[PDB]
């Protein structure tokens, strides 16, 4: 336990690490669909409404 | 001003708006022009005279 846990930690921070890497990509990424989403929309109700 | 673009200020034909405001916002009142009664009428695109 004692040894295994220090390696253990090692592994958790780096594995929390690339997960929280991988949702701020998606947050920014998301921002970037709703622009294009709302633009769509108001496409619709002025170009085709 | 008045809005001549479809769905930006509400449903219907603009004609005007109102802000009021609210905690860390604006709340806008469109008024519209919607039309309501309808009937059925035959058409033609051009009337011959002469
Ligand atoms: C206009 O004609 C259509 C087709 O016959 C009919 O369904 C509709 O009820 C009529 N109505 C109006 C002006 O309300």
């Amino acid at each position: 336990p004692p040894e295994a846990e220090v390696q253990i930690d090692r592994l958790i921070t780096g594995r929390l690490q690339s997960l929280q890497t991988y949702v701020t990509q998606q947050l920014i990424r998301a921002a970037e669909i709703r622009a294009s989403a709302n633009l769509a929309a108001t496409k619709m109700s002025e170009c085709v409404l | 001003g008045q809005s001549k673009r479809v769905d930006f200020c509400g449903k219907g034909y603009h004609l005007m708006s109102f802000p009021q405001s609210a905690p860390h916002g604006v709340v806008f009142l469109h008024v519209t022009y919607v039309p309501a009664q309808e009937k059925n009428f035959t058409t033609a695109p051009a009337i011959c005279h002469d």
